[PDB]
């Protein structure tokens, strides 16, 4: 089917920046990013509809992170600016084939391997 | 617009329709063929439950897309029915995939059972090199 490969994670100081990449091996309709703390649940962070380019953000990251897509590279990104210690978590990108609400985790059928983002005080 | 047979076949394959949930590209083509003759603007009203079928796959505005005037509207595709009438079929395709997500599969479209089931659908993609 469709494989999603992530890269770009890292460990930074508060206020730092990172740019996560999610490269797909096949066609994707909606792409999104989720975060997860050790032993806790998956939380929606952002999404983008590849057809019209509409973007969606969680309140906690609005104004700090930017989700985008380079169709020529069939890759989706999460540009993380102004990182805060509270952003520390493992980040996962995911993709859907079916149409639906970009904020609904249930429509995401493909998932990346995850990448760690650590922000110190 | 009105796609050419092989042009649509290439586009659907490009949009991951080939084999999606077991449905071959041939079967999707046969569906589009009888549902709208490959016309993205195709629209059909239903003087029954007062709903409307939109696009190449004639997706109904009662449970899949929102046209803004259909009783019992759920809009599972979370899309405006008008988005399913564009020259770029990305949205229509994704909503079509949503439809077959359910147990009924492609049999959700009666036309498939009547015009595609147990038929030589390979012909719809034959000569396209897909």
């Amino acid at each position: 089917q469709v494989q999603l490969v992530e890269s770009g994670g890292g460990s930074v100081q508060a206020g730092g920046s990172l740019r996560l990449s999610c490269s797909a091996s096949g066609y994707t309709y909606i792409s999104g990013w989720f975060r997860q703390a050790p032993g806790k649940g998956l939380e929606w962070v952002a999404a983008i509809r590849s057809s019209d380019g509409t973007t969606y953000y969680a309140d906690s990251v609005k104004g700090r992170f930017t989700i985008s897509q380079d169709n020529a590279k069939n890759t989706v990104y999460l540009q993380m600016n102004s990182l805060k210690p509270e952003d520390t978590a493992m980040y996962y990108c995911a993709a859907t084939e079916v149409a639906g609400w970009p904020l609904d985790i249930g429509i995401y059928d493909y998932w990346g391997q995850g990448t760690q983002v650590t922000v110190s005080s | 617009k009105v796609f050419e047979r092989c042009e649509l076949a290439r586009t659907l394959k490009r949009l991951g329709m080939d084999g999606y949930r077991g449905i071959s590209l041939a079967n999707w083509m046969c569906l589009a063929k009888w549902e709208s003759g490959y016309n993205t603007r195709a629209t059909n009203y239903n003087a029954g439950d007062r709903s409307t079928d939109y696009g190449i796959f004639q997706i109904n505005s009662r449970y899949w897309c929102n046209d803004g005037k259909t009783p019992g509207a759920v809009n599972a595709c979370h899309l405006s029915c008008s988005a399913l009438l564009q020259d770029n079929i990305a949205d229509a395709v994704a909503c079509a995939k949503r439809v077959v997500r359910d147990p009924q599969g492609i049999r959700a479209w009666v036309a498939w059972r009547n015009r595609c089931q147990n038929r030589d659908v390979r012909q719809y993609v034959q000569g396209c090199g897909v």
